[PDB]
């Protein structure tokens, strides 16, 4: 299997990389407030911090509360940010979820293909077998 | 054969044959369907907002006039057809509870108001688009995806009680408001099998003794269950899925 | 009643149905009449709608059909159209046939039906089972066996339908 | 005339690795510049540089804006690759000199990240698999489809059972697009416990059993469908890649073969007519 | 045939049914009509209008304009320049009569009841 981990792998780190950087200057003005209560206002503020976030928006835990922590930055209509962090979350976690998955199920076909090929190709051999020994007792 | 003089029940088959030609068949008249129902669920999405309806809500009761006297007449066309094959229909028995509903909150006085009139119109709204075919297959398995969803829901209620019989036992008259009533403790005992956020209730039944008491025991015998459950119940689910849809590609 | 039906001994005999459709809708009309809805607060009262029911029905009472028969007996029969009483339709050969047809919903459900043509003649509309094919011919077969005239399929000659009697 | 000196100079790998080594470049000059010290700070570099690039994709749109926009039309990453040089040349044109009613700045690490898919947009194996995988973009969009119709039904749902009665629970089934993102949280399994604990105070019993009802829907059908309609789409889809493989390594094989079998015939042949001859 | 025998009894020729049925429609409506003019432009006495009866007999309306637009279609077959005729003009004045009297019913909006 991670023989086969290839190309999806570095199209997933990728993928990352380009949303995660992206992601960087968009809630630049949630870590870059003077907002006295706030509680997840470091998750935006680095690059590493960045990749952190856009990794835990990756697997998906707490999202609603992201949100909502997120909507203490006043709200401009919502017209290009928040659809884009809802975007990228939604889509990265269900693509790479279900291309993995479906990669995976994918090897165990061929497995399981490569197995079934071997034992009918060794039923062929014993058949072939059992008919040359008829051969071999008609020629005694 | 040759046809030398037509007889009553060869023109009513052609008139029937016309019926079906126009209205089922030609694109035209399903594409301003469907582009009244598109206006329509745009006036939707505009509600929510007495700054818009205090100068739409005269528009908005003569659409849903001229949406009701069209689906009404949509049904009739189908009855003309004959009453029978529209009642054993798996659809149109749908479309005719919809318009039947509607049409009675309506002209008779009814409680039903907004909540049954707009989830009626976008009801009618996912049926229409349905006819359309780059959604007709995806949904056709769905509906044949729930027989044998069936059995799972069963099977996971079953071993949901038969493990909440375990589960009231640790329940009741002590760390209480979510174990106790024996409908919210199933109901939050699913929760935590849905798996998510569940550390307040870790909380909740945090601090017995401090150092083992029934912490250990208790939540051990429920984390492992609800581990258990929620994995067995997901990959069931995918399972039948995956059958269902191998059923659609065969 | 697979056996019964397919001899017809001599005359066949039919009838319509539009005399049960008139009787419900007595019974219903009968029904609205007695303590319907009081909704004089709608500024309107429904007792037309009944008066509707009223001529509907009476108009469908006056359509009453004594036993349509034909010359079908097992004979050299021309198939003259019979009512008791009055006549209307005779013919040498060649009008009637036993023809199948075929009904299309929007979803494409194919519903088979079969009509005895004629000039005016009577359908033989099978009981409430049409989603297969089963057998077709064979109730064709059983009808040639009566008095051989013809069994004609969907659309134009083709194939898989019998002729006997033709003028060419 | 020069057209197929052209096609031959564009098909020369130099020029790839140029391109390539140029917008590498590019991805480390976002690299630095979502830092704060080189942003604005030691930045001629940073100029030159970004000058450098913009002449760089200038000189592939140059390069694509020739009579190849026939088959640039019709075809996939072709038409991908021109639309981001459109949506790259002019906002940075709007907005690097700007002098302009713009609104602020929020798209110079999306130019760059643009940027990086065109960078991205080479490796032949990648575009294998995107190939491979590209057969269900109408598939995924029937499923978003459904979703969204989901969302809209409950949207309205949601808002007739908590929004018109105004007792409370406002900006969750309340204004349409907290309400629309409720929803969203509530079809994942994130946020459900606190919306549980937010709703259950409003006198609404069956409210509860409302939004199990909707995750037992929502979340279940979404997830699992999803989850399978992608693995045998890629199933299917992989499958017949690997028959025509191994059926084009079968035709190599016969042939080879074949060849084998007329290389002894001729040499029978030739050593039969030898014989005859000698 | 025998068309004495056709009308006398057990059936009617196809059509022709809906055909009359829309005459006596005709017939009673311009009974009405002419009634509600009347009581519109002099007698003046709105206690006896047709305020009370408002919806049923539109609802007649439009049942009336279908079957005579089904009478028509069903008789077009016929092959006959009259009958065509017939049921066309007698549509048409059924579908102007509906345009009068739907004018006539909107012009009459303040004097029946408020809601
Ligand atoms: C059922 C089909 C054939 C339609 C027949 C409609 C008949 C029954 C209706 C339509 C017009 C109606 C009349 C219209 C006007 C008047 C005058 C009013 O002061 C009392 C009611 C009265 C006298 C109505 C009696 C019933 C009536 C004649």
């Amino acid at each position: 299997a991670l023989k086969s981990m290839t190309f999806l792998l570095m199209l997933l780190l990728i993928f990352f990389y380009i949303f995660a950087v992206t992601g960087v200057y968009f809630f630049r003005e949630y870590s870059r407030s003077t907002i006295e209560g706030l509680e997840y206002n470091m998750f935006f503020s680095d690059l590493l911090n960045s990749l952190v976030t856009v990794f835990i928006l990756f697997t998906l835990d707490h999202w609603y509360a992201v949100l909502q922590d997120i909507w203490k930055v006043p709200e401009s209509s919502r017209v290009f940010s928040s659809i884009y962090v809802i975007l990228w979350l939604l889509l990265g976690s269900i693509i790479f979820r279900n291309i993995i998955v479906a990669m995976m199920v994918t090897n165990f076909q061929n497995i399981r293909s490569e197995l079934s090929e071997e034992m009918s190709h060794l039923e062929v051999q014993y058949k072939a077998d059992m008919f040359k020994q008829q051969i071999i007792q008609r020629r005694q | 054969d040759v046809m030398e003089k037509k007889d009553a029940w060869d023109v009513q088959e052609f008139i029937t044959q016309m019926y079906i030609k126009q209205l089922l068949r030609h694109p035209a008249f399903q594409l301003l369907l469907a582009f009244l129902l598109l206006s329509n669920a745009i006036t939707i999405a505009l509600r929510t907002n007495s700054y818009l309806g205090q100068k739409h809500y005269e528009l908005f009761s003569t659409i849903d006039d001229i949406v009701l006297t069209i689906l009404i007449c949509e049904v009739l066309l189908g009855w003309l057809n004959g009453f029978w094959i529209f009642w054993k229909d798996g659809w149109n028995i749908l479309n005719f509870a919809i318009v039947f509903i509607l049409f009675m909150g309506f002209f008779i006085k009814q409680l039903d108001m907004v909540a049954i009139t707009y989830p009626l119109r976008v009801l009618r709204l996912v049926h229409v688009c349905m006819a359309v075919e780059p959604l007709a297959r995806i949904i056709k398995v769905i509906l044949q995806s729930m027989p044998d969803l069936a059995n799972v829901m069963a099977l996971i209620l079953f071993f949901m009680l038969v493990f909440s019989v375990f589960g009231v036992t640790l329940f009741g008259a002590f760390v209480p408001k979510h174990f106790q009533n024996m409908g919210v403790a199933l109901y939050t005992l699913f929760i935590c099998i849905t798996q998510d956020g569940w550390l307040d209730i870790y909380t909740d039944f945090q601090m017995d003794e401090r150092e083992y008491a029934m912490e250990v025991g208790g939540a051990i015998y429920f984390a492992v269950f609800i581990t258990l459950g929620a994995f067995i119940g997901l990959n069931l689910f995918v399972v039948v899925v995956t059958t269902n849809l191998e059923q659609m590609m065969k | 009643m697979c056996w019964v039906m397919p001899p017809s001994v001599f005359v066949l005999e039919y009838y319509l149905d539009t005399l049960w459709k008139g009787t419900m809708l007595f019974i219903i009309c009968l029904v609205f009449i007695s303590c319907n809805v009081l909704r004089e607060v709608k500024y309107q009262e429904t007792w037309c709608f009944p008066a509707y029911g009223m001529v509907i029905g009476l108009w469908l009472m006056l359509s009453s059909i004594p036993q349509r028969r034909l010359v079908l007996n097992h004979t050299r029969g021309m198939y003259h159209f019979s009512i008791q009483g009055r006549t209307v339709c005779q013919g040498p050969m060649h009008l009637v046939y036993v023809r199948l047809a075929l009904s299309s919903d929007a979803y494409g459900g194919r519903f088979f039906q079969l009509v005895l043509c004629g000039h005016k003649l009577e359908p033989l509309v099978l009981v409430q089972l049409s989603e297969r094919y089963e057998q077709m011919e064979f109730l064709g077969r059983h009808l040639a066996r009566k008095l051989n005239i013809n069994y004609f399929d969907y659309l134009a000659s083709s194939y898989r339908h019998v002729v006997r009697h033709w003028p060419l | 005339e020069c057209q197929a000196y052209f096609r031959k100079v564009i098909k020369s790998t130099f020029f790839q690795i140029v391109m390539i080594t140029t917008v590498t470049t590019n991805s480390f000059l976002l690299v630095l510049g979502t830092n704060y010290d080189i942003q604005f700070e030691f930045f001629r570099t940073f100029e030159v540089s970004e000058l450098f690039f913009v002449s760089v994709y200038v000189c592939e749109f140059l390069m694509k804006v020739y009579v190849d926009p026939i088959t640039y039309w019709k075809d996939g990453y072709n038409i991908l690759d021109v639309i981001i040089l459109i949506i790259l040349t002019i906002p940075y044109l709007l907005r690097k000199i700007k002098g302009n009613h713009s609104a602020y700045l929020h798209f110079a690490d999306g130019i760059q990240s643009l940027r990086i898919l065109k960078l991205i947009s080479y490796s032949r194996g990648i575009r294998t698999l995107i190939i491979a995988v590209g057969e269900t973009v109408y598939t995924v969009a029937s499923v978003l489809t459904l979703l969204f119709l989901l969302m809209f039904v409950f949207a309205i749902l949601g808002f007739c059972l908590f929004g018109v009665t105004d007792r409370g629970d406002l900006e969750n089934w309340g204004n349409l697009a907290s309400a629309f993102f409720t929803l969203f949280s509530l079809a994942t399994v994130d946020g459900w416990t606190d919306l549980q604990e937010e709703l259950d105070k409003r006198k609404f019993t069956v409210s509860r059993a409302f939004t199990i009802l909707f995750i037992l829907l929502a979340s279940f059908i979404f997830l699992n469908m999803f989850v399978g309609v992608m693995i045998m789409h890629t199933e299917d889809s992989m499958k017949k890649f690997e028959r025509d493989l191994t059926l084009e390594r079968n035709l190599a094989i016969m042939e080879e073969k074949q060849i084998i079998l007329k290389r002894q015939q001729e040499e029978v042949n030739r050593l039969m007519n030898t014989q005859k001859s000698g | 045939m025998r068309w004495r025998d056709r009308i006398a009894v057990l059936c009617f020729p196809p059509g022709l049914m809906l055909t009359v049925a829309a005459l006596i429609l005709f017939f009673i409506h311009m009974g009405v009509f002419a009634s509600d003019v009347h009581n519109f432009c002099v007698i003046h006495n709105y206690d006896h209008m047709s305020f009370r009866y408002t919806v049923v007999l539109i609802f007649s309306q439009v049942i009336s304009i279908g079957w005579a637009a089904m009478g028509s279609l069903y008789a077009e077959m016929t092959g006959d320049k009259f009958l065509r005729c017939f049921a066309l003009t007698i549509l048409i004045l059924n579908g102007a009569m509906f345009f009068n009297r739907l004018c006539l019913e909107f012009l009459a909006i303040n004097y029946r009841e408020e809601r």
